[PDB]
């Protein structure tokens, strides 16, 4: 195949190389930490009404979004323009967290291009927003039985709002021609109205605590990027490594060599890596490259026979009639200690001949 | 709250000669027993740095960042504390604040209405900034801390990217090498182009602790670095300096 | 709403590869045995064309 004939004439012809093939892909990213405040936006004690919902800037940390679905509580995960699945994949520059209760036929209302007194008059989704939206019911946390009046919302507004705008003004609506001058009465209605959750009522009306996520992406560097995908450590094998975008092949084996606390990967004489340290785990690894060797085909003419002989240079027998020489490994050719002249030569003073095949 | 300081003594600032030092590790690749060239931002070998004391001595100006800054401290007792990155110093635009104060190293990027004459001051008493208004960045990170400390600091302020380079030195400047390691590699994405330096004074009107600075820019070149069998840089190159070093 | 897409799927078509299989997909650790709940949804949504 090499010599593109269907005959060999005598002689070693150097055809092919031995490599160890890659078995298995080792993919590994650093330890995830320094976790995203989730838990004093999700398990906070108490939020706010949702005329004033309450926003929460999220930068340099890494956001995990499987903490939300373990919790059988939320029950409404419905997400607009990124994949829920791709949430750990796709990375932002800044994530809104903006937290607030409603009632529950109002959940529908926070969606793009949707209409009522919580869209309008009290937080506004625009049409091109990319983000998850989540939602459970909070009766143990939010209902009183006497009455819980800690929780408002905004009935009335001269025009509708802005996405992404707050109104916590207490102005008095004027809905008709006379002036209120602060006073309320008939055509004169405070805009904020309670949420009088109580634990008796329907489905519809028992109070929803809701969180939206917001993820946008600037020209600045995206710092909030979730969890990526780790597998276990194999050493001494030949598999495909992938250290922080850094991919190859190689054998990973402990290593002697001494690195400062700040290196992460290291190179040799002729530039090439072949130190590592783990994301992981702070050890140094050598990669030493899979064990790539010339195969060197040892054979007299076709016309004569079709045995052969393998030489693989610069690798020890123990890697791999088989002797060993300063070349490598020959394997198919049985060693005699007459000595003749040479007919094929091998190296190191080791010559082929064909009388089986032998090596002198 | 400021506090102006009337009490200086005039005099122009000192320059000295950089010697060997101003290296720093170009990247975060173990090397061992070979020579590697790099074209990086670095301070010139024998170049003029610029040379300050505080002693009735207070030397606080502002220097235009450049493209890379070498900060040399020849401290005892620890009255250097911080530094102050900027383009504008005032709540028009954002600037960096980095201080270690007696507790804990902090990193700040905010819009601070910064003071004309900002310092520290048992420490109980800071006037560095009066606001900050726009906070987008905190770090909290570990303690980086006759003149017994050399204290070696680099810059560098690359793609958005604040790289801080440093090195102590039990010890004019002395005339040796010492290779920089990096220490902090800051995500900030701003434009900086003035800093100034924070001191701490020393109350009992206020007395000023020996120290002296150094301040250097950083000019890209090339260097030949020297790595041992440890990965430990030992010697360097300076391409442009001489014919040798150039044959070199 | 006639025209739908395929939201989700496990892995990645071939090229020249059609896939009608109406089948659920599961989106977390917890499987969904062919019946829709909590990140077990319908691989074929409609698009709003207005
Ligand atoms: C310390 O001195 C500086 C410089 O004289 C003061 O900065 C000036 O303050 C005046 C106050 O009216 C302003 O009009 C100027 O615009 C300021 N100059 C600059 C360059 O900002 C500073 O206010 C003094 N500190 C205190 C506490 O008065
Ligand atoms: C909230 O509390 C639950 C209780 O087990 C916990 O599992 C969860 O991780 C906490 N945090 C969030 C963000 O849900
Ligand atoms: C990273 O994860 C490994 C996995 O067991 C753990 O042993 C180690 O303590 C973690 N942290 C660091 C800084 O290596
Ligand atoms: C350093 O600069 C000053 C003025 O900038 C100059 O007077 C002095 O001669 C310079 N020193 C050297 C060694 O170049
Ligand atoms: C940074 O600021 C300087 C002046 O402070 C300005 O001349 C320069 O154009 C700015 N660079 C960028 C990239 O904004
Ligand atoms: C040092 O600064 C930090 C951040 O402002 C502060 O929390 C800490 O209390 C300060 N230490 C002292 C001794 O003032
Ligand atoms: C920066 O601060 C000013 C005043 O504190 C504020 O009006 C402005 O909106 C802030 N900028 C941003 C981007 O939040
Ligand atoms: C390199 O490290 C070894 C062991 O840590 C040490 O014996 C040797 O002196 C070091 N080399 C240099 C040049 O310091």
């Amino acid at each position: 195949c090499t010599l593109k004939s269907f005959t060999v004439e005598k002689g070693i012809y150097q055809t092919s190389n031995f490599r160890v093939q890659p078995t298995e892909s080792i993919v590994r990213f650093p330890n995830i930490t320094n976790l995203c405040p989730f838990d004093e936006v999700f398990n906070a004690t108490r939020f706010a009404s949702v005329y004033a919902w309450n926003r929460k800037r999220i930068s340099n940390c890494v956001a995990d979004y499987s903490v939300l679905y373990n919790l059988a509580p939320f029950f409404t995960f419905k997400c607009y323009g990124v994949s829920p699945t791709k949430l750990n994949d796709l990375c932002f520059t800044n994530v809104y967290a903006d937290s607030f209760v409603i009632r529950g036929d109002e959940v529908r209302q926070i969606a793009p291009g949707q209409t009522g007194n919580i869209a309008d008059y009290n937080y506004k989704l625009p049409d091109d927003f990319t983000g998850c939206v989540i939602a459970w019911n909070s009766n143990k946390l939010d209902s009183k039985v006497s009455g819980n009046y800690n929780y408002l919302y905004r009935l009335f507004r001269k025009s509708n709002l802005k996405p992404f705008e707050r109104d916590i003004s207490t102005e008095i609506y004027q809905a008709g021609n006379k002036p209120c001058n602060g006073v309320a009465g008939f055509n004169c209605y405070f805009p904020l109205r309670s949420y009088s959750f109580r634990p008796t009522y329907g489905v519809g009306h028992q109070p929803y605590r809701v969180v939206v996520l917001s993820f946008e992406l600037l020209h600045a560097p995206a710092t909030v990027c979730g969890p990526k995908k780790s597998t276990n450590l194999v050493k001494n094998k030949c598999v495909n490594f992938n250290f922080n975008g850094l991919k190859g092949t190689g054998v990973l084996t402990e290593s002697n060599k001494k690195f400062l606390p700040f290196q992460q990967f290291g190179r040799d004489i002729a530039d090439t890596t072949d130190a590592v340290r783990d994301p992981q785990t702070l050890e140094i690894l050598d990669i030493t490259p899979c064990s790539f060797g010339g195969v060197s085909v040892i054979t007299p003419g076709t016309n004569t026979s079709n045995q052969v002989a393998v030489l693989y240079q610069g690798v020890n027998c123990t890697e791999v009639n088989v002797f060993q020489t300063r070349a490598g490994c020959l394997i198919g050719a049985e060693y005699v200690n007459n000595s003749y002249e040479c007919d094929i030569p091998i190296g190191a003073g080791i010559c082929a001949s064909y009388q089986s095949i032998i090596a002198y | 709250q400021c506090v102006n300081l009337t009490t200086r003594t005039q005099l122009p600032p000192a320059y000295t000669n950089s010697f060997t030092r101003g290296v720093y590790y170009p990247d975060k690749v173990f090397r061992s027993s070979v020579l590697h060239s790099t074209q990086d931002l670095f301070l010139p070998f024998f170049s003029n740095v610029t040379w300050f004391h505080v002693i009735k001595r207070f030397d606080n100006p502002v220097l235009p960042f450049n493209d890379g800054v070498y900060f040399a401290s020849i401290e005892k007792s620890n009255i250097i504390r911080g530094w102050i990155f900027g383009t504008t110093l005032d709540s028009k635009t954002q600037s960096l604040l980095i201080v270690n104060n007696a507790t804990n190293v902090v990193i700040k990027v905010c819009e601070f209405q910064f003071c004309n004459d900002p310092f520290l001051d048992m420490e109980s008493e800071f006037r560095v900034y009066s606001s900050a208004n726009n906070c987008t960045f905190e770090y909290v990170s570990q303690p980086f801390l006759n003149f017994k400390n050399l204290r070696e600091f680099v810059f560098k302020n690359i793609d958005g990217y604040f790289k801080i380079y440093s090195k102590h030195t039990p010890i004019d400047l002395p005339q040796g090498f010492s290779a920089l390691e990096p220490l902090v590699d800051l995500p900030i994405g701003i434009n900086i182009t003035r800093f100034q330096t924070l001191l701490a004074l020393h109350r009992s009107g206020w007395t000023a602790g020996a120290a002296a600075y150094y301040v250097g820019y950083l000019q890209p070149r090339t260097f030949l670095l020297k790595y041992n069998e440890n990965g430990t840089i030992t010697d360097a190159v300076d391409c442009a300096l001489d014919p040798l070093s150039e044959t070199k």
